């Protein structure tokens, strides 16, 4: 049950292991590796689509 | 028992680790989450929308709405400027109290472009142009239109399209500034100049208005938590 | 492309076109896509930044004192007693406060962490030789019996979690789970307690976490020791909705959003620029 | 295009110059699903009766006009079957059509930012007094900021660049919200969904979301043109369903 | 030996851990268990029982079996009240105390359907239609008959069958109730009413008696373990 | 001799592990995770089964 | 938990640890290297470079670029010494401040040949034969040519190439000399010598200079780290 | 994941194991073994090849 996952590491012996040691989930440390996102809630939230090369009106 | 030896750092609180550590509530049935629109996964959602730049902030102005008021007119003779900021998006006190700035002010480092939008809210029947110029720091404040058509500028032609975007790219030497601000990482300067005039008909108000907007681009990005220095407490709160 | 790494901008060279993403409309609630690309003549950067520190999780992930907790090994009066209590709340301080209040509902795990510290307290005379402190931090549940004194039947804590810390070892942590009856913890609540629309107003009435006592387990000490301790939140697995405009000026109240007037940032002295 | 018709129940609204529509967070209104709810009983859904337009009333813009709120589902109290459906049930839930619409002419200039801010929860205007519900909003009277701070000694903080909430004013562009531009702009429709932690809710003890109207450029004209414009606030529930029927509300 | 290094939280006793221990007896030989019959795998199996309900518990009753006996009798006109409680199942002086109550106030949340069942104990020969209402909380209390025919109710008619269930749903906006009451999380509202008469023949007493039972639906679950306010002491039992 | 475990989580990296130590059953942790139930010695334990739908005398 | 024994050696600080230990900046992006030239993988690379010696250092000439040029003239008779010196490369005042001397003092113990290069920097018309010699340590100084000619050592021909190298060999009998010098690991002696003169024609002047450089050979290697005996400080500078 | 390694042993059970703990790659240990190394950037970085029996000049 070891959960074998990447090491945060630049760009231009890297990886790391974790065993869960208590039955309830919210015992686990913290879930610093997940970068997603999908900002086009806040910016970008309208009905019909807007093109950049096109007028706006 | 398996013969161990404890390292530097045992018994230590470090306020940012990362370690496992027993519940106290144990088996608890946590409630099912639902869809709640508008979910948030990156504090780079929020700096990346629109907000109205206090550019008018010369107090008293601060205190009303006339602080997010520029004030342009017809003009007598052309190339005046309309307004000027340092871009010190995190320190500048025109852009620190903006969405973007009070991001940045939890952070010690910021990278990408900006995108600056102007709003022309005068009549529908006055036109104009305009010059928004940024410069990189090297020189100096732009001292006329003639400084500020060397640098990176866009001319707006107000019309049919109320809003114009000027972009301010990232040139830099680093790959990171700071967001308090210092000599080594300074970003240069924006200003705005009339490229003709306000042309108005008869019986139309003389002053119009413009609105800044500030967002980050989609390279944008920060880094190095801090805590920021605008909220201050003297006690607890009771 | 990795998942959180920012784009690269692509090689443009210019351009006299129909086409206009300069130009735009804020009216319609749209903010723009503009590339530097779209604007001017840019070249070709492989950019190898990463959103990572913007993250929810590592915003938030990192431990703040959100309370300070004082109680002797001898009574002054019931603000210095033998015991002493909290209702827990993140609203006290103001570091952990402005960041939470930065979305509208949230739905954490918690770390909990003591740093309980003694001291001797003013006296004519301080030479003892006293066995080493023994705290209790029993935490009651919204509704449960609470400790009226000490000495008392409460601190049995049969079914009540309780920890227990000798001074001189590792702080004390904990894990607490996801504890709203409903779906999400609300840092704001725009409404009343009654349905009349009237008692209390706010956020007050969605907050019943319960109480957080602590005790010395030690009965005497030869000369009466005053303890402090600092309680340390560490929210982790956060998920955030409906993010907040984040807040002008201070705090004035922990129960309320009340503020005094304040202008919209500080001041200069004209719109310009004037060098060359 | 500017040209845009929407019709819900046994009304339509129809505007020349729209600039476009404003979706709430990215979510259409629905009905709530089988895996989310809490209530048992079977909901009541009145389709057309309650899902329609409802128009308030008018407000007079002004040069020194500061700007207006509308809380809800409170602003829509008394609006037909939408009103009496709140009274007789215990739980609610909706999302809304906001449509607000002010003309000029092409002599005239000014702006509204159009803000709908989910639990926009205001401070008191004299502190250390908790203030009435009146003050927060009547039934659908306009509440409106003001220029300078408040001194009401059981009334909100009505200046209007902290908008009530502590905030910075120009803040308020991460709400949905759009822009009505005298210039470009006859009308500004935001379509909001449900949003709250809970399911469903109960809909007198809690304002959801709030609508703000508030004067970025101030209205200035010739003294010769129309000197009043007026802007007006029709607002549509959108999927409206309620639980909970018991007697008359709503105390 | 093996480097190791020591996290906040050792050397604590957590009272709700759970970790292994040496044990004092090695190798003892427990005795085998035999089938008992009665086991019990949860508390929601307790509380799923028929417990019956103390309504008429003004005192001077609850020092008697007075408090379980709640009175009928024929009426001058019909439509009047016979009981009425609030739905606070851990928190109501009526409900308390029942078995169905006293697991609740070991847990802060409560959650679930629930059944009161009523138990005409009359003779034989007298008939009657009661009507058994449950409100939600919004409005208030119900102040007559037609106030209470608009909530959830049933009519039941008094025959060969002496019982009947008046369930009370789950409507609520939150997943849990709260054992101890507030106002964010209240109930509602239970209350009787005479939907005809009692109609005997003569020779037959007056009064007459219906015995309430509370008891959990299938859908019924608890949370958040705590002590009870129910049992207390100042001394060590000697 | 590690029993890797499913952890306690909600509903809408979730597994720990396991050694015993010691040589004694009575030295091992608790059975959290153990929700088995049968109510009907209690609520219905009468010789002949009643239906809901039908009378019951 | 598991059953754990600590050894000796736990909680302490040893300067020269290698473990791991938590983040302060956690989920820190560090920014990407580049290419910058002249990357030191070792300090071997430093040592093997040309550095030239102060052999004329006999003060006051070490204030001075004197302290560098080693003097030649026409002699009257042939077989007189230039120069002479201890192979202490990390404790003779003449190699220690080099810059394979330098390097030698961070650690205690050298091994390896090395190179003497010799540059003649007199006029292009002078001519001059030399001999330069190395002496195992066994039989003490050389007191002539004759005595230097016995040993390793080579006859520089100054002509169109300017320079020579006397390799200095590793003849030892351990394999490592010590830095800080003493008579067990004593490595022997340089000394160079007149092999004909400097002749020269008519208008040329007297004295010449001879620069000699030091580097290490691909065999050299170093070993024990330690402080250097060349920087101090009495506090902190501030 | 763990890396099974040289140790670092004389010349005329050699083995160790190493478990990273930590998601970041700067937590890591120091890279004690790496002796890799090119000299030719400062002893002879000339622009023609100068080999060492023919005459430099
Ligand atoms: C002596 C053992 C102590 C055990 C400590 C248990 C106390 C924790 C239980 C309650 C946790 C409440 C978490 C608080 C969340 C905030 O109030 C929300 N952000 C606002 O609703």
């Amino acid at each position: 049950g070891a959960q074998v996952s990447t090491q945060k590491t630049g760009a231009h012996i890297i990886h790391y292991t974790n065993i869960n040691y208590y039955k309830d989930s919210a015992s686990n440390s913290l879930n610093r590796q997940d970068f997603t996102q999908d900002p086009s809630k806040f910016t970008e939230p309208v009905k019909d689509v807007m093109i950049k090369t096109l007028p706006a009106l | 028992g398996l013969p161990t030896m404890n390292t530097p750092g045992s018994t230590q609180f470090l306020t940012s680790d990362d370690f496992q550590s027993p519940s106290a509530m144990p088996q608890f049935d946590v409630t099912p989450e639902i869809q709640i629109p508008g979910q948030v996964r990156n504090l780079m959602e929020i700096a990346e929308v629109d907000s109205v730049v206090p550019v008018n902030n010369t107090e008293g102005h601060v205190n009303s709405m006339e602080a997010y008021r520029i004030p342009v007119r017809p003009q007598t003779s052309s190339g005046e400027q309309v307004f000027g900021f340092q871009l010190q998006p995190g320190h500048d006190s025109v852009l620190k109290h903006t969405l973007l700035g009070e991001i940045l002010n939890y952070y010690a480092n910021w990278s990408g472009s900006m995108k600056l939008t102007f709003m022309y809210c005068g009549a529908a029947m006055a036109t104009g142009k305009f010059l928004i110029a940024y410069s990189p720091p090297g020189a100096g404040v732009p001292g006329s239109r003639r400084d500020a058509m060397l640098g990176t500028h866009v001319i707006w032609d107000v019309g049919l399209q109320s809003s114009c975007v000027l972009c301010v790219p990232w040139i830099s030497q680093t790959n990171y500034r700071y967001v308090t601000s210092d000599a080594y990482t300074d970003a240069g300067y924006i200003t705005c100049w009339y490229q003709t005039s306000i042309v108005t008909p008869p019986d139309i108000p003389t002053t119009s208005t413009i609105l800044c907007f500030v967002s980050a681009c989609n390279d944008f990005s920060v880094r190095l938590l801090r805590d920021t220095p605008f909220i201050t407490q003297q006690a607890l709160f009771q | 492309r990795a998942v959180g790494r920012v784009a690269d901008t692509v090689a443009s060279g210019p351009v006299n076109t129909e086409q206009i993403p300069a130009l735009t409309a804020v009216e319609t609630g749209h903010t723009s896509q503009v590339v530097p690309s779209d604007t001017m003549q840019t070249r070709h950067v492989i950019n190898y930044h990463t959103r990572s520190e913007s993250s929810i999780e590592n915003f938030m992930g990192r431990a703040a004192c959100v309370y300070i907790a004082q109680y002797a090994t001898e009574k002054v009066n019931d603000e210095l007693d033998r015991y002493t209590n909290w209702e827990i709340t993140t609203r006290q301080v103001a570091q952990l406060r402005r960041k939470l209040e930065m979305f509208t509902y949230m739905r954490f795990d918690l770390e909990i962490t003591f740093v309980i510290t003694s001291s001797q307290r003013t006296s004519t005379t301080y030479a003892s030789d006293s066995p080493p402190l023994t705290h209790q931090v029993m935490y009651v549940p919204p509704g449960g019996p609470i400790p009226k004194s000490y000495e008392d039947f409460a601190w049995q804590t049969s079914t009540n979690p309780s920890v227990f810390w000798t001074e001189g070892n590792a702080p004390p942590r904990m894990s607490i789970p996801f504890m709203s009856v409903g779906n999400a913890y609300c840092n704001f609540y725009d409404g009343w307690s009654h349905f009349s629309q009237s008692g209390v107003y706010g956020y007050t009435t969605l907050n019943n976490m319960g109480h957080l006592y602590f005790r010395h387990v030690n009965k005497s000490t030869a000369y009466p020791v005053n303890s402090v301790a600092r309680v340390y939140f560490k929210p982790k697995h956060v998920k955030a909705w409906v993010p907040r405009a984040p807040r002008l000026c201070p705090y004035l109240k922990a129960r309320n959003v009340n503020f005094n007037v304040q202008g919209v940032t500080e001041s200069r002295n004209k719109i310009t620029l004037d060098r060359s | 295009d500017r040209v845009r018709s929407i019709t819900l129940g046994n009304s339509t609204i129809t505007t020349q110059e729209c600039a476009n529509v404003v979706v709430g967070y990215g979510v259409w209104p629905t009905y709530l699903s089988d895996h989310e709810a809490t209530a048992v009983d079977q909901p009541t859904q009145p389709d057309v009766a309650t899902c329609r337009f409802y128009t308030l009333e008018s407000v007079k813009w002004e040069s020194s006009s500061a700007g207006w709120w509308w809380k809800f589902p409170e602003a829509l109290s008394d609006m037909g079957l939408f009103g009496q459906n709140m009274q007789y049930h215990y739980l609610g839930r909706t999302g809304y059509t906001i449509h607000v619409q002010c003309n000029a002419s092409k002599f005239h200039q000014g702006c509204l930012l159009v803000v709908c801010v989910p639990e926009a929860e205001m401070g008191a205007a004299t502190t250390d007094h908790a203030f009435n519900h009146t003050k927060l909003s009547n039934i659908g009277q306009a509440m409106e900021f003001s220029a300078k701070k408040s001194t009401d000694q059981t009334g909100p903080q009505t200046a209007v660049h902290n908008a009530g909430m502590g905030v910075a004013v120009g803040n308020l562009t991460i709400f949905p919200h759009q822009w009505i531009n005298l210039r470009t702009n006859n009308s500004a429709t935001i379509v909001m969904p449900y949003i709250n932690s809970v399911p469903m809710d109960n809909m007198y003890r809690h304002y959801n979301f709030t609508l703000m109207v508030i004067p970025f450029a101030k209205l200035e004209h010739s003294p010769q043109a129309s000197t009043y414009v007026p802007i007006t606030v029709t607002v549509a529930p959108m999927c409206a369903e309620y639980n909970g029927l018991r007697l008359a509300g709503h105390q």
